[PDB]
């Protein structure tokens, strides 16, 4: 137990990045 | 107990925001925002 | 070339509105959550506890327990429950005026609630007092050596017309 | 309706909230970071309600606690939700104050006219972690008791009050029924308006000096 | 795996509604 | 026990969508 | 052996503190894993896996003093109502999976306490259990939630037989104090190979010991050595271990309200951000803020 | 784009402000409908639905009976006190594990008096504190992870 | 020392809080019956305190309730005075409330810029009065108990809601351990937020609009 | 003597507070040190010693163990019940008994939109009200009274 | 007689419900009053008494038939540790108003428990008991603070006997329904005078009752009366009453304490107002408020 | 239970207050003190 | 017992007092 | 007991006008 | 002519000095109710308990309560004591580091800590792990049926030197 | 009668005290 954690880990570090540029995205085709 | 979910969670989310602080203290230091001090 | 009033009140119905979905999903396990746990329905109800919240034995009930038996019996829904060779109905303690257990009186042949002087029948019909209507009745059937008790659905053997608590 | 809002806003005096209110405004500078503190609010908050549900059901002693516990997971409507959410949310309370912790620090925003707003969130933190230590153990299950029974020894070591703490802490010389019943109240009464001041304060702060500069 | 396609569908379909919602709101004058 | 998964995929979407809806709502970070 | 656990400690192989009691014998420590679903429906077949890895070239002492290979055996210890899955609800693959295993309960009823006695250790350095899972919709004291999975895993011979009695696979001390006088190798007519020893010096004493062959021996001949010195060697290349899981007996429809709920959440998320857009373009006309 | 408000600087209240410190609510995108009513619901409504989705996902265990006289096989405290825990099992002195749990909150009380010696705020314009943080933050995650493991093993997390 | 005071005074400017303060006045028609609210308070302040202490011995629990009540009054130290003093300063609470309220009437002023803060007062009177009815039944003695079995029955009386406000009220069909349980969270928890939460309205109005005029 | 600052009814500021009905703390003796530091200590500490003294010569009693199974004779709630309790043995009605003990808070809520139509605050210039009042405090006082006594002797106070 | 009540009800005199068992046949009531002091130190001799007034000059009926005066009975419970005074514990005073008076215990060890059988009704219209209060110092399950103290006090003869018979000082309904035929007024030939009775009327049943005189008879002759018409008279004048009072077994320390607390409340007071009146002389002198 | 010493206190204090504010409130009718209305 | 007649006086001290405390010190009613 | 709630009743009204007069007696003696 | 700032200073100290006497006063009952009530400290101490808090009978435990017999009961403080032809002292189990309980083993002839792996001799003594001083003692008499249990005033038996928590 | 008594005595004794420290305290010009 800590695959599970680093799988965890790895995710919410990850994650935010995903929806930071998601953001970004429709941030672009919006017209900033 | 040792939670790894939870441990995780806490683990990864130090580390992204410990990260993104520092970026963003950079971002202001490269182009320093109005009154920027 | 920008929004109106109307339009702008138009995304407040719909914006605010999805949020309120949101809110009222979260409040339903809430008010739930505080409506609390049904006692168990699945029969008409079950066992009758002693004053400890055991169980009675109709063994050692009719061995002794009064002769002439008129004894205070943990009913339905916790209520203390008269049982009366055992008697195939319950009567409700509970006098209809505003809650008091009520004493038998073998002496009158009548039970006397203490609180505000109303009386009622061996088997649990007003007669005088402040009180409305009539004691409540269940059914006391013996399984194994306890006694179960089940909700009373028909009309009353007293009055004639159904139940007021059926 | 014969106009309610101007009977009210005459002697609330709503327009000047609202006016005041609306004089506010967020500097470019604050970004995502500047959410943490009102995540942590968000979390307690979410305590508040959810602890004060599970007052409707649990009970504060040996004989009862551990089967409450029991009674809400197994028989409540929604209990498992309820306790679920409350065990989730006492760890996130924890992690997004450390996280807010983190911002102000690589902020400078505890700085000249802001050192009581930090001061405030010390006390604070304190606060939360004593909610924490004391929770954890209501269940009174294996681990709360045995969680219990190492801490409650600690304060021994300090010279003259050492024993005369623990056992404020405790109820007595040892963990049993006094000290379920202090946790309890701890938990239940005493943090809950010990944290409430201390927010108060903290955000009247924060109010009055508005957010710190940009870095 | 399901996991994966599961997660970057949820996702295009609400950055879909996203966008379909922003364009169609503009279409009728409402952005 | 697909369920099982699409269960776990909602809270990671939540939690993106979230972080996605703060940046595009107040324009960035 | 697993069925030595239910002999001497019948009620449970766990104690209250947490320690199995296979550990009152297989003295020594190796690691144990354990593969479990996060969650699982209910009536519903999953796969444990228990891990109990060892050197598979590395060889023990047997009983007598050969030189042999090690047996694997675990307790597997489930919730309330889980149980090993029924011959016919397992699917191909993890038939193929689990081999030749004889599951047994601990004792009648407890169903959910699984032993698995010997199984040759270099083809079930991991054992496969088919569970199946209870359902709280038809028994009314099995309820959804996360519960504990407790697995004890050993490779190797014991150290104490349930008579109480020492086994060749351990180290042998000396018995009092002073000088060794001789270490001779006799025999009697059934067991093979043994050790004797004696000690004495000083006005007092003159006793012995006698070592059943199979570790090995480090002494030379003649040493002032007091009570307890390690006369032996370590033949020992086995261990017992224990580990903890947690299991979530989960609701679909739990999860199916949650999925709608979160839907819910973002949909409001982007109408909010979305409402917030209007306004940016309101005020940018309207110039009053 | 954006909606946007700038400093008036010929204002001698926010002057007098800005000079102290604090003139910054008074210029930025406004803190009302844009920030408080727009995207403060949706912050909320997010950590309620991951803290909700975790609260399904992953229920609250109840665990046993508590026993007095069987102390279970592992007994840590919860995450956020395994860094002080670990201190505290591994000091032979009790009285200086006392006195180091009670400097976390004691000593970060001293931070805004030891760092008023300048008035900077960003990080890459103070690499004594940067750094001094940065070790503080490494050495607690260090303890963390060593509360984990047996103490024999953990002031090395047993990989050296 | 080093000057202390300037320190604090300069970031929670104290000095506007002091003129704030003395620059209120109390006119001539202001006599010692205007000191029956604050009075009220007083006795609230009593129960706060006294109440929180007892939190630290009582069991709300059908098996200990009443006897964790004998322990307060026969072991702990002081446990009857603390006690005594609840006792009749829940009575004295009640008892300078009405006599408040005969003050406020008497002397008009509920009128026009004031009636939420007269609302305000008789929600206030509600919820002491929820304060009395719940602690009167906590120690489980056959008074308390047979006060609430009569009460409880009330609702009943209600159309469609009736049964369910009295479920919701005692926890059940019947009073009983849940009963109990309520009224503990009732009594220790809610009713306390409650109070504070009106009163703060209640004293803020008034500081807002200052006393009624003269008779 | 005493201290005493007279209303300035030359700042249009208090003018327009008077009008409104309120601008009563502007003038007076000084609220602060005159009474908030002196005179409200001594109402604190009086009314403590008031209810210590009855808490010392008084104490509170505990009563027996709650029986399920037996009624006490004699069953009231507290003194400030009594009016309510009395309405609520007395009526036959159940739901009319109900909704007159909840027309007590709901009745009071609008005594100042019903006396509203007048800005008179001295009694002696309400005599409507003032009657009223005095009628339902008789009343409130009779059946407290009322509430200790049997029922059938009750409704007439057992006096004629 | 307060020695019946012993006699039937062993446990107690008292019912769950408060209810004295003395009312289970003396069913009239009348009233019964106490006296107790509010309060009392530990270790001292008090006066209760109790007040079972009647009107003096009315009579009852006595066994036989005759018109006799009354008699008057109490039972008194105090709080634990509480007890009748040991004679030379009792003032001189105390001992004349006390009389000739018996006071027994309910039972062994039950001594706060004191039943006081018949006395002459004129001399002991009320009962002054002498009674010792106990001492929380030396005696660990005695606790400073407040009891109650139930009271039961009776004037009359009773209407039940312990055997569960009437006695001849009641009412006297009729059996069943119909016309009354004779009242005839035979007798044994040992007790004196008594009073028979018929009824009948249509198909079935011939019955007959008698009636112990010394009540009254108020019929005449031959009337349709059902089941339970009143053909008597009530002669019972006496009757029973309840009552109960609370005492304060008080701390001199305590109160000690308290006078000593009052009295800094009373000093800080006038140094508030004093320091007020210093202020407003500075106020007068330097305008500045 | 009817406690007559809190009673007596309720009764007595309830008659003297409802007194005091009759007599207070005639004191400003016979003699009104500046804007007294 | 005089120490229990004078601890009930001493209340009705208190309470005379405190009335007397508060006309003096604010100068009536 | 009905004579120690008029005695209650009596003292608390009357103790006033002790308290009252008390008040004005001081008043009087330090010169209004 | 008017009192000057050193006479408004000593009314002050004067008059807020005797507001504080009422306040301590006050306060002093109130530190008092906090700290708890003394647990009967009549004797030196008195009954153990078993596993549910009842009392031990020596003819019961010497019965059936192992053979070689090492048995956890409540003893003084609550505190789970080792006792051990019944032995005249009691083994406080709570192990001198951290305070988990310490269970015995016959095999080595040593309690061990599992916390952290400190051990103790057959009497109390540690022999190693973090533990710094060794296991409590206690009187054992037996009174009655039942085993009464008293403080160990005296000096070490195991150290030589007056004990450590005494 | 010893109630009496001591209840006027008391408030003598008290009004005493706080005469004798008004004219007292005037006296030493504190007040
Ligand atoms: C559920 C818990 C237990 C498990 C999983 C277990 C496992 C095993 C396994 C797999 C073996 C065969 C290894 C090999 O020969 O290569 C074995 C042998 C042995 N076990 Fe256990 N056992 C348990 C309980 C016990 C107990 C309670 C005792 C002592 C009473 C014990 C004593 C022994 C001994 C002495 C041997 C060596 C037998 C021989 O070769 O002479 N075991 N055990
Ligand atoms: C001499 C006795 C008292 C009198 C004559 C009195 C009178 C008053 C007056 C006139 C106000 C309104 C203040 C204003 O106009 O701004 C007020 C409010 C208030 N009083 Fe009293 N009072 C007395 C005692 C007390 C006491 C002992 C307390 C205890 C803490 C207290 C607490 C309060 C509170 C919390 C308010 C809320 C309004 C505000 O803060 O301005 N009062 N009182
Ligand atoms: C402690 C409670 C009791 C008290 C204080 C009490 C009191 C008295 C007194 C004072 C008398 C004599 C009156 C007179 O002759 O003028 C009396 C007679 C009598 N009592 Fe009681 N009694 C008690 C219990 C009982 C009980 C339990 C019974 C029934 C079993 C009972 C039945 C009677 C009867 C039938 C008489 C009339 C005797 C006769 O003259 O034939 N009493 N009682």
């Amino acid at each position: 137990m800590s695959g599970e954690l680093l799988n965890a880990a790895l995710l919410s570090f990850g994650l935010i990045f995903v929806g930071w540029a998601l953001g970004a995205l429709l941030l672009k085709i919006q017209g900033a | 107990m040792v939670e790894p979910l939870l441990s995780g969670i806490v683990l990864g989310l130090i580390v992204v925001t410990l990260a993104g602080l520092f970026y963003a203290a950079y971002k202001q230091y490269k182009r320093p925002n109005e009154l920027g001090g | 070339d920008v929004p109106d009033m109307g339009r702008r009140q138009f995304m407040n119905l719909l914006t605010f509105g999805t949020v309120t979905g949101v809110a009222l999903g979260a409040l339903y396990p809430v008010v739930n959550y505080f409506i609390p746990p049904a006692a168990g329905g699945a029969g008409g109800g079950t066992t009758a506890k002693d004053e400890l919240g055991n169980d009675v034995s109709v063994s050692k009930f009719l061995e002794s327990h009064n002769v002439g038996d008129r004894t205070l019996v943990q009913g339905l829904k916790g209520d203390p429950t008269y049982i009366v060779a055992i008697t195939d109905y319950g009567i409700n303690a509970v006098c209809t005026h505003l809650g008091c257990v009520v004493p038998w009186n073998a002496a009158e042949n009548k039970f006397k609630c203490p609180c505000h002087g109303s009386q009622y029948d061996a088997t649990g019909k007003v007669v005088r007092g402040p009180a409305p209507k009539s004691l409540a009745l269940s059914h006391a059937k013996t399984e194994n050596d306890k006694i179960v008790l089940t909700s009373w659905t028909e009309t009353d053997f007293r009055t004639g017309e159904e139940p007021w608590w059926s | 309706m014969a106009n309610v809002y101007d009977w009210f806003e005459e002697r609330l005096e709503i327009q000047a909230i609202a006016e005041d209110v609306t004089s506010k405004y967020v500097p470019p500078h604050v970004n995502i970071f500047y959410c943490l503190g009102g995540i942590t609010l968000v979390c307690f908050l979410i305590q508040f309600a959810t602890g004060f549900a599970m007052t409707f059901y649990y009970k504060p002693t040996v004989a009862e606690a551990y089967s409450s516990v029991q009674y809400i997971m197994n028989e409540v409507n929604f209990g498992w939700l309820i306790r679920s959410i409350h065990r989730w949310s006492a760890s996130m309370m924890v992690l997004m104050m450390i996280l807010h912790v983190f911002r102000v620090y690589l902020t400078g925003g505890f700085k000249k006219p802001r050192e009581l707003t930090w001061v405030s969130g010390v006390i604070l933190a304190v606060i939360t972690v004593s909610f924490g230590v004391t929770g954890y153990s209501l269940p009174w299950d294996q681990v709360g008791y045995w969680a219990v029974k190492i801490v409650s020894g600690v304060p021994e070591a300090i010279p003259v009050v050492g024993v005369l703490i623990s056992d404020l802490l405790r109820g007595g010389s040892s963990v049993g029924q006094a000290t379920l019943t202090r946790y309890y109240s701890a938990h239940t009464f005493v943090l809950p308006w010990l944290i409430a001041v201390f927010m108060l304060f903290h955000f009247l702060m924060i109010r009055k000096q508005g957010i710190s500069g940009p870095l | 795996m399901l996991a994966i396609v599961a997660y970057i569908g949820f996702l295009a379909l609400f950055t879909g509604i996203a966008a379909g919602l922003l364009f169609g709101l503009r279409s009728a004058k409402i952005l | 026990m697909a369920i099982l998964t699409l269960g776990w995929v909602s809270l990671l979407v939540v939690f993106t969508w979230s972080i996605a809806m703060v940046v595009w709502g107040r324009n960035g970070l | 052996y697993p069925f030595w656990a239910q002999q001497t400690y019948p009620e449970t192989p766990r104690e209250p503190t947490g320690r199995i009691v296979c550990a009152n014998c297989h003295l020594a420590a190796k690691p144990t894993e354990v593969e479990v679903p996060q969650s699982v429906l209910p009536d519903t077949v999953f796969k444990a896996v228990v891990k109990i890895p060892y050197d598979t070239s590395v060889q023990q002492v047997g009983a007598d003093g050969s030189k042999v290979g090690l047996n694997v055996g675990a307790v597997l210890m489930l919730p309330e109502g889980f149980k090993i899955a029924p011959e016919d609800r397992i699917p191909e693959e993890l038939k193929e999976e689990i081999g030749d295993v004889y599951f047994q309960p601990y004792g009648e009823d407890k169903d959910n306490i699984v032993i698995v006695g010997p199984l040759p250790g270099e083809q079930y350095q991991e054992i496969v259990f088919p569970v199946l899972s209870p359902n709280p919709a038809n028994d009314k004291n099995i309820h959804f939630g996360k519960y504990s999975v407790h697995v004890g895993g050993n490779r190797g011979r014991g150290q104490v037989y349930p008579t109480g009695e020492k086994s060749n696979n351990n180290l042998y001390s000396a018995a009092a104090t002073g000088t060794i006088s001789k270490i001779a190798k006799q025999e009697g007519e059934d067991g093979s190979v043994k050790y004797l020893v004696d000690i004495k010096t000083e006005s007092g004493e003159v006793v012995s010991d006698t070592i059943p062959a199979g570790p090995e021996l480090i002494v030379s001949e003649g040493q002032a050595v007091t009570a307890g010195d390690a006369l032996t060697n370590n033949p020992n290349v086995g261990g017992f271990g224990q580990l903890d899981a947690e299991i979530v007996l989960q609701d679909a429809n739990r999860v199916g309200w949650l999925i709608a709920f979160v839907a819910l959440v973002m949909l409001a998320q982007v109408m909010l951000v979305l409402k917030k857009k209007q306004v940016e373009k309101v005020q940018a006309a309207e110039m009053n803020f | 784009m954006a909606t946007h408000k700038k400093p008036d600087l010929s204002d001698p209240t926010l002057r007098a402000k800005l000079a102290k410190g604090m003139g910054h609510n008074y210029y930025g995108e406004p803190a009302w409908p844009n920030d408080l009513l727009y995207v403060f619901p949706i912050v909320i409504m997010g950590s309620f639905a991951c803290i909700v989705a975790l609260a399904v996902l992953d229920p609250a265990m109840t665990g046993e009976p508590a026993n007095p006289f069987a102390t279970p096989l592992e007994i840590l405290p919860e995450w956020y006190l395994y860094p002080v825990f670990q201190i505290l099992r591994s000091l032979p002195n009790k009285l200086l594990g006392v006195l180091a749990m009670a400097s976390v909150p004691l000593g970060l009380i001293l931070v805004p008096f030891i760092e008023n010696v300048n008035k900077f705020q960003n990080p890459f314009r103070r690499p004594v504190a940067t750094t001094v943080f940065l070790f503080g933050t490494l050495v607690t995650l260090w303890l963390g992870i060593g509360a984990a493991l047996p103490l024999d093993k953990s002031l090395t997390l047993g990989l050296f």
